[PDB]
RNA sequence: ACGGAAGGGCACCACCAGGAGUGGAGCCUGCGGCUUAAUUUGACGGGGAAACUCACCAGGUCCAGACACAAUAAGGAUUGACAGAUUGAGAGCUCUUUCUUGAUUUUGUGGGUGGUGGUGCAUGGCCGUUCUUAGUUGGUGGAGUGAUUUGUCUGCU
């Protein structure tokens, strides 16, 4: 008996969402108690980087961005659905965390 | 000095990354910066 | 496991090691040579994080006090290293000076050097960067006429490439006293890459060879074309009509007809 | 001469490995200099 | 290790940005056509996708040590926390002869009848084999012929 | 091509109406200038900054030459472990030892090793700029021997 809770991070929300749908339905198809995939802010991390390359002309300024996406979906299950599920779930840009504390 | 092409100049130092902005200007892409506005 | 006493004193000795660049070393590091187990005792000091002044120092050090079988683990497990480090992580990929004179000052013992620098450097990913200065260093230094025969039999019996043809004809263009088994190596080195029209090739046999491969084809044939039979030198001026150069081929098939058998 | 020691250089990884073979001990401090950690201590006490 | 969470996740960008840079310098002339780093709890798994494994994967595997070392040295990581796997052509779960023959030496051996050719069938299914049939005839220690076919995944006939 | 013929835009790096100012003051900071043994240097240099960064100064040190070649040398050419002499500002530096020695020669010559020698030619190519293309192009057709022309225009938009 486990209670894990996971947390997922991407920048790229359909690969993220895919995951997170997945874990989702594969959890709740096998029968396992959950708190569904909660959704943190997206944050926006800005880059400001001066227009100005080669000393010609005044100086202006331009903006560089990122988006970065965090879920997280609390489970209860055995080692092995959780194993299982994790080398299963394993994909590129998406970043998955599964913790096994409650404290 | 910038870990690409022998500069010790243009260095951005922050994260640990030290690539001057020229060489991180272009690596930007394939570390993960990307044009958004 | 190594006593606390050694972790906590070579961890000081080693975050000493750091950052010298003059004056002695640390007494703890010049006893180190004279141990039993001088390795599990220098890897406490951390050898990769040694400034390039304790490289060329303990580099003096270990090579000179220590046996060659030793001289040939500590320039294998620690110079080779951070050599191909200090080539591969600097940026205009160059090499420091004193990590240079500290393989300058591994080449003393030419054995420990060949056996533990060398041959590990060519067989494992060896590009044109770190042979034009291994070379270099090699072509800087001189070495006993039988390490340099051995090395260069060494070095003839190796796969093809252009860094180990510079380094062959760095040893060719050394021109000392060869056994006549080395010679024999050069000479089936050099017959190697003639076509076999008799149904036996391999790649040597049509593959392009380099301005080097020539011009140690030509310093072979400059040096010690007495030195070799009759047959070896109808199989040289062999390889000669067939897998000659515009201007070096005349002056290699020159070269080997102007010579007497042994 | 030669024979003796191109044996040593394109064998030497396997030369190495019977050297390593024969000759491997592992540390004992009685066993090195007996005056060392005489000189452990000399050093650590500035 | 234990680098904050965006400078983790950049670093590995970066990571990946040096890799993809050294492979595409480096294997040029073997079709390189991309990498994929996969970090597992023991080891590093650095796959090369390229059109041409053969070279690659040169005599007795040196190549491959040869860039494992490489990856390892300027990146630093302790000897057998990294591995280089490739992908395209010298995968031998890819050629049917070295599989019949990997079948004959599993059943010449002394194995059994279901493991090696599931077994081998899976292999197959592992190393990126859009599908697979092996078919073991004959008398199975018996004294009547019998025919086995062991399909997976998708095959073409016509 | 060019106009400083005229005509339109269409603009707070233009003007109106203002608003805040700056220029006057102290202090900061950059540039010039002078001064300096040096006051590193470019035209913001991520150029923030007592060591570092230093690229500039006053001195003290190392390490040189691949090699070839001629003498020496083993009854010594000279390389390594140390302790005191040291020793000036700090290190080395040399000679008396206990010692390793043990040809790595010491010294003198030459064409170039060394190119961890930089400048140039060709070739491939990557980053920086421009006509920063924001009205051009060519294709058939017509006219002209031709440069050229028409398209690409009276109109109106
Ligand atoms: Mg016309
Ligand atoms: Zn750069």
């Amino acid at each position: 008996i486990i209670k894990i809770r996971i947390t997922l991070t991407s920048t790229k929300v359909k690969q993220l969402e895919n995951v997170s749908s997945n874990i989702v339905k594969n959890a709740e198809q096998h029968n396992l108690v959950k708190k569904g995939p909660v959704r943190l802010p997206t944050k926006v991390l800005k880059i400001s980087t001066r227009k100005t390359p080669n000393g010609e002309g005044s100086k202006t300024w331009e903006t560089y961005e990122m988006r970065i996406h965090k879920r997280y979906i609390d489970l209860e299950a055995p080692v092995q659905i959780v194993k299982r599920i994790t080398q299963i779930t394993i994909e590129p840009g998406v970043d998955v965390e599964v913790v096994v504390a409650s404290n | 000095q910038c870990r690409v092409c022998s500069s010790h100049t243009g260095l951005i130092r922050k994260y640990g990354l030290n690539i001057c902005r020229q060489c991180f200007r272009e690596k930007a892409n394939d570390i993960g910066f990307n044009k958004f506005r | 496991a190594l006593p606390e006493k050694v972790i906590k004193a070579y961890t000081t000795v080693g975050s000493i090691l750091k950052t010298w660049t003059h004056g002695k070393l640390p007494k703890l590091f010049k006893v180190i040579p004279s141990l039993r187990n001088w390795q599990d005792v220098i890897y406490v000091t951390n050898p990769e994080e040694w400034s390039p002044h304790v490289v060329y120092e303990a580099t003096k050090l270990f090579v000179s006090n220590l046996t060659a079988k030793e001289s040939q683990k500590f320039i294998n497990l620690i110079l080779l290293e951070r050599f191909r480090d200090n080539i591969e992580t600097s940026e205009d990929h160059s090499l420091n000076y004193h990590i240079y004179r500290a393989v300058k000052k591994s080449l003393y013992k030419p054995s420990a050097f060949f056996k533990g620098f060398l041959f590990p450097l060519v067989e494992t990913g060896c590009n044109v960067r770190e042979a034009t200065i291994a070379g270099s260093v090699l072509a800087k230094v001189s070495v006993p006429a039988l390490h340099s025969s051995a090395a260069l039999s060494y070095l003839l019996r190796l796969p093809f490439s252009p860094p180990t043809t510079v380094f062959i004809k760095i040893l060719l263009d050394k021109k000392y006293a060869l056994p006549y088994q080395t010679v024999d190596d050069c000479v089936y080195y050099f017959m190697r890459f003639r076509i076999l029209d008799d149904g036996s090739n391999g790649e040597d046999a049509t593959r392009v060879l380099p301005v080097i491969w020539h011009k140690a084809f030509l310093t072979f044939a400059q040096r010690y074309k007495n030195d070799i039979t009759q047959d070896q030198r109808d199989f040289l001026l062999e390889t000669v009509r067939q897998r000659g150069h515009k201007d070096i081929g005349p002056e290699i098939r020159r070269e080997l007809l102007a010579g007497a058998s042994r | 001469q030669y024979d003796q020691i191109i044996n040593g250089y394109e064998n030497y990884e396997e030369e190495l490995e019977e050297d390593e073979e024969q000759n491997y001990q592992p540390f004992d401090m009685s066993a090195e200099r007996s005056d060392f950690e005489s000189m452990l201590d000399d050093f650590l006490d500035n | 290790a234990l680098i904050s969470k965006k400078r983790k996740l950049v670093a590995d960008g970066v990571f990946y940005a040096e890799l993809n840079e050294f492979f595409t310098r480096e294997l040029a002339e073997e079709g390189y056509s991309g990498v994929e780093v996969r970090v597992t709890p023991t080891k590093t798994e650095v796959i090369i996708r390229a059109t041409r494994t053969q070279d690659v994967l040169g005599e007795n595997g040196r190549r491959i040590n040869e860039l494992t070392l490489l990856v390892q040295k300027r990146f630093k990581y302790a000897p057998g926390t990294i591995v280089l796997y490739a992908e395209r052509v010298q995968d031998r779960g890819l050629s049917a002869v070295a599989q019949a023959e990997s079948m004959k030496f599993k059943l010449l051996n002394g194995l059994a009848i279901r493991r090696a050719a599931y077994g081998v069938v899976r292999y197959v299914m592992e190393s990126g084999a859009k599908g697979c049939e092996v078919v073991v005839s004959g008398k199975l220690r018996a004294a009547r012929a019998k025919a086995m076919k062991f399909a997976d995944g998708f095959l073409i006939h016509s």
